[PDB]
């Protein structure tokens, strides 16, 4: 989750609202809000 | 964040969505006025050539 | 400061929204702030505003940013290589090309007259072809500098070799500086000449022994045709059959034969070789300095255009509105860089968003660690408002 947050923050320079909510191997959810287009 | 930060980002968003739409649509109908002239001239000129 | 030396004007490029306000000084306009407030009032603020071009789409906006980041690096790589060469030769100041005049106007002043310059670039060309165009020009100019510098090193090699023949030391030294018909034979059916390189001590021993050393040797042929500083060079006239026997007998004595045999075409071709090497290097050197300054001014203009374009484009992407963005370039006095970076971060960072805001303030120029150095590219940290730090 943290490395996906960092890679999407380095790809979209800012431009995102990244959340995570633990699903209750352990896993996790994520919401991105890719504000715009052409990187979707 | 702040509610305030989030509302500036909401205005900015609808601005970006709107920008994409005018700018693409503006191009599509300008090419279409040009298609009209060429195309219409072409159909007629063929048939008049036959009529002659 | 003392973790970095500066002695030449440094620049930070900012672009901000034209509706912005600093929270490090509320009740100020951004433009008024730069001049009065920023680093003790000693900031020089210069114009750097450029207008709108033609933007493909929103969609296209994304593709443009990515390229801009890449081309900016690449031009930066090139301009550094040109400067490194001019500096390396020390025939032009090493103490300039950080605040060396472009278009014979001081660099902070050059940026002040920089509003989007025209050389081949117009505001009615599309943005994708300006990104492409610029990079093609920069790559051509650098590849030219690299080739002429490449040629200049092959020329240095040739001039050293040729010189060694003209007077060096006898282990490759080929003779053409002595051209006498009394020290060499030519137009001869029975005779030839063998040159013997002899240690200076051993000179006496050579003088005694040579006639009897091989059979059938022209007597009173010993003459010192040349001398270096370690070896003495003798000419001996002898029978063609007997040359093999002399070279071999001589080596046992601790003489070193130098295989040379007199012919006019070899002598002429050794002198020409030396002549062409000298002429080639000298032409290349003048061409190399002239070319490097001319290429440097054009690449400077090219590079700043990508920085201007980029900062505007990145603003347009992140902020959207206003359609025209307030771009200023601030020329910072030496050693006040650390203070500058901090005051802008504090003041404007809030506009980018709290998530965007990280503290890793400070700067390490030594290779002890790679933290503390901002760039949006890395996930380690990010700039919190459109800010590029330009270090010439």
């Amino acid at each position: 989750v943290d490395i996906l947050n960092r890679i999407l923050w380095r790809l979209l320079r800012g431009n995102l609202i990244f959340q995570n909510f633990p699903i209750e191997v352990e896993k996790d959810c994520f919401i991105i809000f890719t504000h715009g287009e052409t990187l979707l | 964040l702040t509610p305030n930060q989030v509302n500036d980002e909401l205005n900015k968003m609808q601005a970006f969505i709107r920008k994409e739409a005018e700018e693409k649509a503006k191009e599509i109908q300008l090419k279409a006025d040009q298609e009209y002239e060429i195309e219409k001239t072409n159909i007629v000129r063929n048939e008049t050539n036959n009529i002659d | 400061m003392a973790t970095a030396l500066y002695t030449a004007n440094d620049f930070i490029l900012i672009s901000l929204p034209q509706n912005a306000q600093p929270v490090t000084a509320p009740g100020s306009k951004t433009d008024s702030w730069f001049n009065e407030t920023l680093i003790g009032g000693r900031a020089f603020v210069s114009d750097f505003k450029i207008p709108e071009f033609k933007i493909g789409s929103l969609d296209t906006l994304i593709v443009e940013s990515e390229e801009l980041s890449k081309v900016d690096n690449q031009i930066g790589a090139s301009i550094g290589k040109i400067i490194e060469i001019l500096q390396g030769l020390n025939e032009t100041s090493t103490n300039a090309y950080r605040t060396l005049p472009i278009n014979n106007m001081p660099v902070p002043e050059y940026l002040e007259n920089f509003q989007w310059q025209t050389r081949k670039f117009k505001l009615d060309k599309s943005i994708k072809d300006l990104i492409t165009l610029i990079s093609n020009e920069s790559s051509q100019l650098d590849a030219d500098v690299r080739a002429t510098y490449a040629n200049y090193n092959s020329a240095k090699t040739n001039l050293a070799a040729a010189e060694r023949k003209k007077t060096g030391d006898l282990s490759v030294r080929s003779l053409h500086d002595i051209v006498k018909p009394e020290d060499f034979v030519l137009n001869s059916e029975h005779l030839t000449t063998v040159l013997v390189a002899v240690p200076k001590s051993l000179k006496s021993d050579f003088e005694k022994s040579y006639e009897t050393l091989s059979k059938n040797v022209v007597p009173a042929s010993a003459s010192v045709i040349a001398e270096d500083a370690e070896y003495v060079l003798f000419n001996v006239h002898l029978f063609k059959k007997n040359v093999q026997e002399f070279t071999t007998a001589a080596r046992e004595k601790k003489f070193i034969p130098r295989e040379f045999n007199y012919s006019e075409e070899l002598i002429d071709q050794l002198k020409k070789e030396h002549d062409s090497a000298a002429s080639l290097e000298q032409s290349l050197r003048v061409q190399l300095v002239r070319l490097a300054k001319t290429a440097y001014v054009d690449v400077f203009i090219n590079w700043f255009h990508i920085k201007a374009l980029r900062v505007y484009v990145e603003s347009v992407l992140r902020y959207g509105l206003p359609p025209h963005f307030n771009i200023k370039i601030i020329a910072v006095p030496p050693k006040n860089l650390s203070k500058c970076k901090s005051e802008l971060i504090d003041a404007f960072g809030f506009l980018g968003g709290n998530a965007f805001m990280k503290d890793k303030k400070g700067k390490i120029n030594k290779q002890d660690t790679s933290l503390h150095q901002y760039a949006s590219l890395v996930d380690t940290e990010y700039e919190p408002f459109v800010m590029y730090i330009i270090n010439l």
